[PDB]
Formats: C-alpha cells, sequence, structure tokens
C-alpha cells in the first residue's frame, strides 16, 4: 500500500 | 509518427521481438532486459515504451505510474457476436494442480511439500497461492512453507529456488525468464509433470494446453489430463474439467502497460500490428504470427485471440480490481 518499488 | 519500442524479457522473447520488428518495417523495435522488473524500469526511464504483463507485474508497474493499454482476450467460453477487440475480457482461473497418483495430497496437506510456481510476484504462480497460505497459516514465513520450490526470482541459494534447473547448460538457475526450464505457466506445469514438484500453481488453461496432444513438446506430448487433479480450497480434489468449481481465484488477464504519455500511440500501433500479425491476421501465418511462439508464451500467451480495448479508461487498480489489489498489498507486508 505504498510507493514505487524502484 | 514514432516507432514503438517493446521490451522483451530474456533472449527468447528478444528473438521473437526482432522477428516482429523486421516484419513491422521497424514500426516496432526492441529493447531487452533480463527480468520483467528490469523491463518495467526501462519503460519508467523512457528507454522502452511497453510490454505485456501478468497482473502481479501490473501492480508493480502501476505503483510506479504505468497504465494499462489493451488486455489479452482468449477465445470466449460463450458465443458472442462482438469483434474480439470489443469483447469484455473474462479473467482466467488460478488453480493448484497435482498428480492423481499422489493420492494423499490436498490443499490441507501442502506444508513441507515441493512446489512449482510461475515466478515470484505473478498472479496464479505466487500472489494468489502465497497470499492464501500466509492468511491461513497466520504467518509471513512463506519462504519456509514448502520444503523446496522452483519460484523464479527468489534467492537462487534458497529453498524457493532449489527445484529450479536453469538453462541447457544449467546457468541462470531460478532467473525469472524463459531461459529457466521451469519458468512461467508451461515451466511450472513441466516441473509438476516431471515430478520435480508435488504441486504447480498455474492456470486452468495451462493444464489443457499441455496435455492430450495439445502440445507436441517432448515432455508434454505424452501427458494425459486424467493423470492430474486440482486442489480445491475446501480440501477436496477434482478432475481438471472442474476448474470453475475448484480454483483459487479468478485473475485479471495479462495486459499491455505503458507510460501514460505513450499509451495512446502504443494502443494505435498495437491495433494495427495485430490486424497484420494477429489471429487471422493479414500476414499470419505467411510471414509472422504475434500470438505464436518458437518456444512458449513469448511476449504474449499463445492462447491470445486478440488484444482488446479496455472499458472505462481504467487505472491499474480498476483493471486489477480492488479485491486483488488489497490481497497483493496484504502479502507484500511480509517482505
Ligand atoms: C480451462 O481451459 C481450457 C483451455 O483453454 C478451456 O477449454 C477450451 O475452451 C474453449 C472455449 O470453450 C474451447 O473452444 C477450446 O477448445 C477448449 N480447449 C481445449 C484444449 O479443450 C476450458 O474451457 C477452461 N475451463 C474453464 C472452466 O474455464
Ligand atoms: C488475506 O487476508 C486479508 C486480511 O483479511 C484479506 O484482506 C481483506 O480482503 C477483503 C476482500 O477484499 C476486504 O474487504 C478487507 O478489507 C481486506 N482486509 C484487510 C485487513 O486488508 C485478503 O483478501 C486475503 N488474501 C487473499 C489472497 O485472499
Ligand atoms: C508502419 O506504420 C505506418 C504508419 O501507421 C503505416 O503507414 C505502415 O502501414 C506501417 N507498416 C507496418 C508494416 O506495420
Ligand atoms: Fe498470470
Ligand atoms: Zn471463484
Ligand atoms: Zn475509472
Amino acid at each position: 500500500l505504498e510507493a514505487c518499488a524502484f | 509518427y514514432t516507432r514503438v519500442v517493446w521490451c522483451a524479457v530474456g533472449p527468447e522473447e528478444q528473438k521473437k521481438c526482432q522477428q516482429w520488428s523486421q516484419q513491422s518495417g521497424q514500426n516496432v523495435t526492441c529493447a531487452t532486459a533480463s527480468t520483467t522488473d528490469d523491463c518495467i524500469v526501462l519503460v519508467l526511464k523512457g528507454e522502452a515504451d511497453a510490454l505485456n504483463l501478468d497482473g502481479g507485474y501490473i501492480y508493480t508497474a502501476g505503483k510506479c505510474g504505468l497504465v494499462p493499454v489493451l488486455a489479452e482476450n482468449r477465445k470466449s467460453s460463450k458465443h458472442s457476436s462482438l469483434d474480439c477487440v470489443l469483447r469484455p475480457t473474462e479473467g482466467y482461473l488460478a488453480v493448484a494442480v497435482v498428480k492423481k497418483a499422489n493420492e494423499g495430497l490436498t490443499w490441507n496437506s501442502l506444508k513441507d511439500k515441493k512446489s512449482c510456481h510461475t515466478a515470484v510476484d505473478r498472479t496464479a504462480g505466487w500472489n494468489i497461492p502465497m497470499g492464501l497460505i500466509v492468511n491461513q497459516t497466520g504467518s509471513c514465513a512463506f519462504d519456509e512453507f514448502f520444503s523446496q520450490s522452483c519460484a523464479p526470482g527468489a534467492d537462487p541459494k534458497s529453498r524457493l529456488c532449489a527445484l529450479c534447473a536453469g538453462d541447457d547448460q544449467g546457468l541462470d538457475k531460478c532467473v525469472p525468464n524463459s531461459k529457466e526450464k521451469y519458468y512461467g505457466y508451461t515451466g511450472a506445469f513441466r516441473c509438476l509433470a516431471e515430478d520435480v514438484g508435488d504441486v504447480a500453481f498455474v492456470k486452468n488453461d495451462t493444464v489443457w494446453e499441455n496435455t492430450n496432444g495439445e502440445s507436441t513438446a517432448d515432455w508434454a506430448k505424452n501427458l494425459k489430463r486424467e493423470d492430474f487433479r486440482l486442489l480445491c480450497l475446501d480440501g477436496t480434489r477434482k478432475p481438471v474439467t472442474e476448474a470453475q468449481s475448484c480454483h483459487l481465484a479468478v485473475a485479471p488477464n495479462h495486459a499491455v502497460v505503458s507510460r501514460s504519455d505513450r499509451a495512446a500511440h502504443v494502443e494505435q500501433v498495437l491495433l494495427h500490428q495485430q490486424a497484420l500479425f494477429g489471429k487471422n491476421g493479414k500476414n499470419c501465418p505467411d510471414k509472422f504470427c504475434l500470438f505464436k511462439s518458437e518456444t512458449k508464451n513469448l511476449l504474449f500467451n499463445d492462447n491470445t485471440e486478440c488484444l482488446a480495448k479496455l472499458g472505462g479508461r481504467p487505472t491499474y487498480e480498476e483493471y486489477l480490481g480492488t479485491e486483488y489489489v488489497t490481497a497483493i498489498a496484504n502479502l507484500k507486508k511480509c517482505s
């Protein structure tokens, strides 16, 4: 439930 | 107009993409990366335009800003008068498949068995079965649930990669691309067919398309459906004819993603390219078929009848569906 993984 | 730069995952997809590029008169051209996450990073950098993705990968891409453009549509189970491009997609069935001869095995006795997965982070191979297992065990320790696995993309020295076999030389063990013998739908079903694993997490279509002469490949050519069973969540085992009542979930179809600013152009080019190379395309089979592979399911699944328009210009969360998104997000809390 957060940001881009890169 | 501009060229569309596709991103191929591994060298077998790159070969296919280079054939498409030649046949397309360079309307499509190719970039290639070793993994699907690396292709998503080329697209986020603007060094590729698009690729077609399993829904679990659509979630990674979507979190990074990429949008769904067109979805795979396979032959419909019901009659429809709509053209393929305008027919609503139906979602595929994620299933757990075992051998009938392995008589003791049910969903409730999976602990400490040997498993075959398409790849980490994919829908039927990983997010659906591991999400159900973490939930039913109440534990994030899913990397210790099966005794050994082939789960391409995991740590190659770990038990999640112990069953993976790499390429003809045994290099690239556990890489999440088609060089790994047990990658993907067909590789994970081969892991089960060869009794490397006890269970394969694939989709319904994979068991049908690799049995009873539907595949002429050596390891498949002699497989019979009746030698496999599906594991139902209520602990029963059924024949593989019963997938509509013995699946783990319904998955959103693989789909093409791009940056938002390139979506429209990628869409227009793809609609044209499948008119030339798609099923019943003008130049398929004479010259090139976009939805067939030298090996298996390269760029697109070989059971794709067309890429279809999406309804409602959907965000990635609308395309995947709220329930699937929430399941992925719950599982990713373990990592
Ligand atoms: C499980 O998958 C198989 C393979 O895609 C489906 O069987 C195909 O169904 C189509 C559309 O009905 C038929 O016209 C094809 O000939 C079938 N293929 C084969 C190889 O038999 C099957 O319908 C799917 N089961 C469920 C419940 O969705
Ligand atoms: C694993 O369990 C979690 C926790 O219950 C599930 O998350 C819920 O899913 C339902 C249906 O989408 C929602 O109404 C709830 O809001 C979700 N709860 C929470 C706390 O996030 C999740 O669906 C389960 N995973 C799988 C694969 O079934
Ligand atoms: C290349 O794209 C241009 C512009 O759409 C079009 O005129 C031409 O037909 C395309 N050719 C092929 C082979 O895809
Ligand atoms: Fe998938
Ligand atoms: Zn269901
Ligand atoms: Zn919307």
